[PDB]
């Protein structure tokens, strides 16, 4: 006999569509935590990253620190092909991490990414030299890319988990950070030192890109 | 160089126009269109001599070549100037590479070439049947080129192992397999075809079961 | 499938977009016995085993041509992932293998 | 009968000397070259790192700057544990490689790590903006380590490999890069915009650490 499932030519078929393949529980037997580490304190992981975001609340960036081995390793990547200008890059931390198109914590005018309560995100008793808000330069080549891997140990996971979340931001310059020498440079008012705004945090423009670092 | 192309135009209009048309097309329903088939393909095709053809059968067996080493080079190149396709690998001496083809390794090549191709021809490379009439031939008489550009450009029912279906590492470690499995010796014995049992059941009968009657004759008596 | 030969082709039910394009997938264990059905001719468009010289028909659906088989050898449904690769668009709509007791219905 | 080789205390021996391990020629089928890439031009590898030198011959840091994607990976480790001092280190290109202690090659004063031939290793007709000669910084906290990953693209494997070989050096001091905003600052001659060393190079001390990139 013949077996009777053929034999039946329709329409001869939509072209299949794109194989969108549906995610994996049979890995499932595991969630991912904030990370496992050591950390004898109130309590943190060895793993939180950052977006960035713009005035138009999309991405520009996107910073990853944490704390591995005493040293706060902050790697800081591209995350568009072409929000940052062609020059250097100055990443600085800011004590609050509200990444606002416009606030301002102080009575003042509300610049670009200005939320934060202050300049440097450096520690609680600490209002000198370059502490953990002053951070390296993350510039971006005529490809639009800007990546920046360093290990800054002046913080740690129980220094960023504060009262107040912290952030990383990125201005339109370069990273300064009081860099006028004394023995050629003048001010304004003819002191040989530098202002103390530009002791603060580096001389740039307004901050262009931010993001908060609590697992963002 | 353009006389090479020119002598290619020259054999290929006094051989085969009857079946290509002679603006390399094809005529219908006697021989098909040769663009893009390239200079492998023709080095394969009239190298082995397969393609200067006397009829359209089942299949076209293998035969003597009908051109030679310094006419391959004209006509493929002449059909892959009018084409273009898979050319045929070649040396640092501008010859077709035969020597240079056989690869490093031969354990890899004797899995791919069983994998691959195997359930076609045999183990060892001996010829196999196929549907109608038509058959695989054996591999014994095989330059390792022809081997590289049979596999390369698949003439008649065999699927074109291509440039990126098998590498060419997989391509140069299966003629490494095959020029020396249809090379080596029969271990232990005359090798009855490559391909095992009927063979073995037909030497063993008139070979061995005959010289046992026979035997068995001789001792015996009749009555 | 040469492109040239794709008007050659008829589908049969519930694998009318079991191709890609001009890619199918047709399992290598044939219709009955078993046996992979690993010889494939091209320009006449044949899988035929080497087993017991059963011929398929790669054009339509591997109905059998000729030989000792008597069941369509079975089709595996293709699409491309993300990035482009040749994936299983599920499973065989009937079971794969020789034929045995429990089939059919 | 008794097994004939026993029964012999002497001495009781010497404690056994630790295990200066040789190494290993089972392994060494195989001759590690520059590398391995592709770069279809004159001819480089894909690892080629340096070894910065100071004024006494000893290592201070050490970099890897090598073409991996078309973006040249410039990673700046730390070598001694007290050689930087507790300040931000500003890293820098310098045209020719040579890490001597007092050489210039210009007329003019030899200062330390002064052996190039200008400033900053720009392209061969490049002479403005922050081309590959100025790099981010690679800073020094209290521990007394800086470490810098980044990926400038400016250059690869081919304009390293030049006529006179590069290096990268680190002074005392931060990288500045002309951040010097024409707004409130002044000049010695009353301009308005920067001076010409501050552009060729950032402003900072003589440069302690130096390294030939000719995979030192
Ligand atoms: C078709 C059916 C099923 C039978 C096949 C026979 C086929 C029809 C014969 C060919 C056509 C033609 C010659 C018919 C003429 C009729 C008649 C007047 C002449 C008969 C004399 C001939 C044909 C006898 C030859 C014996 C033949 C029929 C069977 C051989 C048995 C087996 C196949 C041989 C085994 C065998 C051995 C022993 C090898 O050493 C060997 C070495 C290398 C490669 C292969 C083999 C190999 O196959
Ligand atoms: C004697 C007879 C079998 C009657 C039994 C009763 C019968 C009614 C039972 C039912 C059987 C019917 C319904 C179906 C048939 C199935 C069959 C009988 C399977 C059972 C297995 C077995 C009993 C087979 C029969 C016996 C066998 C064929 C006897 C050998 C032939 C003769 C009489 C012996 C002398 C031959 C000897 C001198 C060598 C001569 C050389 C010739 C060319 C050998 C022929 C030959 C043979 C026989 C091969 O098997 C063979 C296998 C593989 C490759 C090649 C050959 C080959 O060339
Ligand atoms: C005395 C001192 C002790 C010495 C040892 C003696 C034992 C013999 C083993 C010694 C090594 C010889 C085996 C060689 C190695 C070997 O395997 O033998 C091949 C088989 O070839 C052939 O048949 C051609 C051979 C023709 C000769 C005569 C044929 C034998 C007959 C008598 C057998 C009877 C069978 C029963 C008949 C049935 C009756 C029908 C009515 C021949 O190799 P070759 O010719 O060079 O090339 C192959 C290609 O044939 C091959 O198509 C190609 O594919 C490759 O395999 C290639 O290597
Ligand atoms: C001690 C007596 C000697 C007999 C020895 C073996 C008999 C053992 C019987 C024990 C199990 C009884 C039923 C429960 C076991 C069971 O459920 O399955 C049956 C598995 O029994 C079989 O193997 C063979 C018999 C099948 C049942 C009926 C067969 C006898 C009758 C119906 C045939 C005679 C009349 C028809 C024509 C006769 C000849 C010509 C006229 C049928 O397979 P299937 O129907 O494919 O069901 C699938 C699930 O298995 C699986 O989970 C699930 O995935 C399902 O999708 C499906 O695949
Ligand atoms: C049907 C499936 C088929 C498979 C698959 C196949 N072949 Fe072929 N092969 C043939 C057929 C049919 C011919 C003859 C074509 C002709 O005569 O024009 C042939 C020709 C050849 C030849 C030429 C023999 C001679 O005498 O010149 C060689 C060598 C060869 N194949 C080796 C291979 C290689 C190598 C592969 C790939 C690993 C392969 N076969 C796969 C069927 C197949
Ligand atoms: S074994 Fe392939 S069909 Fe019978």
């Amino acid at each position: 006999c013949s077996p009777p499932g053929e034999t039946a030519s329709s329409e001869p078929g939509t072209t299949p569509a794109i194989w969108t393949g549906s995610p994996s529980p049979a890995a499932p037997s595991g969630e991912d935590h904030g990370g496992g580490h050591g950390a004898g304190a109130a309590g943190a992981g060895e793993t939180l990253t950052a977006e960035l975001k713009t005035a138009d609340g999309t991405s520009v960036a996107t910073a990853d620190f944490q704390f591995a081995d005493g040293f706060a390793t902050v790697t800081i990547e591209t995350t568009t092909p072409g929000r940052l200008t062609p020059g250097f890059h100055g990443v600085h931390i800011h004590s609050v991490g509200k990444c606002e198109a416009n606030s301002v914590a102080p009575t003042g005018g509300a610049p670009g990414d200005f939320n934060s309560a202050g300049g440097h995100f450096q520690v609680s008793g600490h209002s000198g030299h370059p502490a953990s808000g002053d951070l390296s330069s993350l510039q971006v080549r005529a490809d639009g890319s800007g990546k920046l891997v360093t290990t800054t140990d002046a913080f740690t996971a129980e220094d960023l988990l504060d009262g107040a979340k912290t952030a990383i931001i990125i201005h339109e310059k370069a990273d300064n950070f009081a860099n006028i020498p004394p023995e050629r440079y003048q001010q304004v008012n003819g002191a040989p030192g530098p202002d103390q705004t530009t002791m603060a945090t580096g001389d740039a423009g307004s901050r262009v890109a931010c993001g908060v670092i609590s697992a963002g | 160089q353009s006389a090479l192309l020119r002598t290619g135009k020259q054999l290929f209009e006094t051989s085969c126009v009857s079946c290509h048309g002679a603006n390399l097309q094809g005529v219908p329903d006697r021989g098909p269109s040769l663009i893009g088939t390239g200079e492998a393909a023709v080095y394969f095709q009239v190298s082995t001599g397969r393609m200067p053809a006397m009829r359209g059968e089942a299949q076209a067996p293998s035969k003597p070549p009908h051109f030679d080493e310094s006419q391959i080079d004209a006509l493929g190149a002449y059909v892959q100037a009018n084409g273009g396709g898979p050319t045929v690998p070649r040396d640092d001496h501008g010859a077709v590479a035969q020597e240079s083809l056989i690869g490093g390794d031969v354990a890899r090549g004797g899995d791919l070439f069983r994998l691959n191709c195997a359930s076609c021809h045999n183990f060892t490379g001996k010829g196999g049947a196929l549907s109608s009439g038509k058959y695989a031939p054996d591999l014994g008489d095989a330059n390792p080129a022809q081997i590289y550009t049979a596999m390369l450009t698949g003439p008649q029912n065999m699927p074109k192992f291509s440039d990126r279906q098998l590498t060419p590492d997989e391509k140069r470690d299966i003629v490494a397999y095959v020029r020396e499995s249809a090379e080596t010796p029969s271990y232990g014995g005359y090798g009855l075809g490559g391909f095992g049992p009927a063979p073995e059941g037909m030497a063993m009968w008139i070979i061995g079961m005959v010289a046992a009657i026979g035997v068995a004759m001789w001792i015996g008596s009749r009555a | 499938i040469k492109p040239a030969d794709m008007h050659r082709v008829i589908k049969r039910k519930g694998q009318e977009s079991f191709n890609f394009g001009e890619l199918f997938a047709y399992t290598k264990v044939c219709s009955h016995l078993g046996c992979p059905s690993s010889l494939y001719e091209q320009q006449t468009y044949r899988i035929l085993c080497p087993c017991h010289q059963s011929q398929f028909d790669a054009l339509e659906f591997a109905k059998p041509i000729f030989g000792p088989a008597a069941r369509a050898l079975a089709q595996l449904p293709i699409t491309i992932d993300e990035d482009g690769y040749l994936v299983a668009n599920g499973d065989f709509v009937e079971p794969v293998g020789p034929a045995f007791w429990e089939r059919k219905s």
